[PDB]
């Protein structure tokens, strides 16, 4: 499936914005759609999510009262309404089917310009390497990502320039399909590491760690650039 | 007794197929059981290539046993074609050729049972290999992947149709044939009587399968909501995988048969309308 969002907006402070998310196939079957925003100087921020088949919504505590997430009953369209807009709300807003086994996909993003329990600490903030040089990125969580089910809900995303974030590694070390063997994940509990044995030009972008132990929170980001 | 649970399909003129309903349900059950068991963990998800290839191999083996009844099946088609294109000898001929097809199916029952048991042993082995890291917190991700992939679109398809209105349209067609037959006071009357009798039996099987579809569509919709985005104890997860596999198999069997019978009904209705045309316009 592919997710298609509504167009760019410029809003005044105090107004509302409603963003749509359409599934190409016409349904969200039995899975979840989550809303994630990204402000100019910050890492991704989870707003909330919906499981349309259950009519179950989950909101981030800092957005409760201001965010309303809804879904079309038989139309395959999800919505996110953010009210009482402030200049802090200027961000790229995305809908996504987040890190669900072999399924991870995102909308193209909706530019909105206004005219957490588990904290993720990413290190370093930026990395400058020549092609072929190895690269390492660390992530530390304020609480353990190990769940009673035996899974450690640690994820690594790469956002290439002019693109939506893409899943690289699931549950600490599983490479996503199409991800080259140069990427590898390791760690347990609260400390995790992403390694690139040799950097290539196509690796350029911002890497983000995402935790799903208490869905969802992200690291601030590691900008990787060449030379 | 599989002799009382066989549906006969004639989707196009000159064609005949049969479905031993308990075997269709049984093979479908172990297909859903196989996928639920492998989709449960990411380390076993990749076994879908081997499951698809095993199921394909089981279907070809089942069709190879069905092909043993082909001469008898083709002999019955020739009698139906003679009885529909214009009598006691022919009606006797039809009854004993249909009995011969059921006998042929019955004669190869262990051959079908051997193939059904291969599918059961395969589905059961994967089901027994299902494991949880903590048997108190078993994830239900496999139930969701299998439902999204094989079931969800059939539920949507069913909900987009008015199967009850289809039944109503079919009763209207049957009533019009009864009206035409009643006021006809010949060999054409005997073929109109035979075709109307086939259509009424086909309709009764459509109504039977439609009741199962309407029932299982509501049950699948309610049960999926209780078995997803949750964890279960291992024994509870296993019981709910068998429960869903059962619900899906009963739904898919009836859905597939109702569509095949719907096609059979309108193929015979098209032929009956041509007989009505030749009798009214080209004859009297």
């Amino acid at each position: 499936v592919q997710l298609v969002q509504s167009g760019a907006e410029v809003k005044k402070p105090g107004s509302s914005v409603k963003v749509s998310c359409k599934a190409s196939g016409g349904t969200f079957s039995s899975y979840a759609i989550n809303w994630v925003r990204q402000a100019p100087g910050q890492g991704p921020e989870w707003l909330g999510g919906i499981i349309p088949i259950l009519d179950r919504v989950n909101y981030a505590q800092k957005f409760q009262g201001r965010v309303t997430i809804t879904a079309d009953e038989l139309g395959g369209t999800a919505y996110m309404e953010l009210t009482s807009l402030r200049s802090e709300d200027t961000a790229m807003y995305y809908c996504a089917r987040l890190a669900d086994g072999p399924f991870d996909y995102w909308g193209q993003g909706t530019q909105v310009i206004v005219s957490s329990n588990i904290v993720m600490t990413q290190t370093p903030l930026s990395l400058s390497v020549s092609p072929g040089q190895p690269a390492s990125i660390s992530c530390k969580s304020s609480q353990s990502l190990l769940h009673s089910d035996g899974q450690t809900y640690m994820y690594w995303y790469l956002q290439k320039p002019g693109q939506s974030p893409q899943l690289l590694i699931s549950e600490v070390s599983s490479r996503f399909s199409g991800v080259p063997d140069r990427f590898s994940g390791s760690g347990s509990g609260t400390t995790f590491t992403l390694k690139i044995s040799r950097v290539e030009a196509e690796d350029v972008g911002v890497y983000y760690c995402m935790q799903a132990k208490d869905p969802y929170s992200f690291g601030q980001g590691t900008k990787l650039e060449i030379k | 007794n599989i002799a009382n649970s066989i549906d006969i399909l004639q989707e196009k003129e000159g064609h005949l197929d049969f479905v031993i309903i308990p075997h269709y349900t049984f093979l479908d059950y172990y297909k859903h059981l196989s996928y639920n068991s492998i989709y449960h963990k990411s380390s076993t998800y990749g076994k879908y290539i081997a499951v698809d290839a095993f199921i394909k191999k089981i279907n070809e083996a089942y069709d190879k046993v069905k092909s043993k009844c082909n001469d008898i099946k083709n002999d019955l088609i020739a009698t139906i074609k003679k009885l529909e294109h214009p009598f006691k000898k022919m009606m006797d001929e039809y009854n004993t050729k249909k009995k011969k097809l059921i006998k042929c199916i019955k004669n190869h029952e262990n051959d079908f049972n051997k193939i059904c048991m291969d599918m059961k042993n395969y589905g059961t082995n994967l089901f027994e290999q299902l494991s949880c890291y903590n048997n108190n917190f078993c994830n239900t991700n496999g139930i969701r992947y299998h439902y999204d992939e094989y079931i969800h679109k059939l539920i949507l398809s069913v909900k987009s149709k008015n199967l009850n209105k289809d039944l109503s349209d079919m009763t209207n067609i049957l009533q019009q044939s009864e009206l035409l037959l009643t006021n006809l006071n010949y060999i054409y009357i005997d073929t109109i009587k035979f075709i109307h009798k086939e259509m009424k039996h086909i309709f009764n099987r459509i109504e039977y399968h439609t009741k199962i579809i309407n029932d299982k569509t509501k049950i699948i919709q309610d049960k999926i909501k209780l078995n997803i985005w949750r964890t279960f104890q291992k024994d509870e997860l296993l019981k709910r995988i068998l429960d869903m596999s059962n619900e899906y198999s009963l739904f898919i069997t009836s859905d597939h048969l109702r569509q095949m019978l719907y096609n059979t009904f309108y193929s015979k209705e098209k032929h009956l309308n041509n007989i009505f045309h030749h009798l009214i316009y080209v004859l009297q």
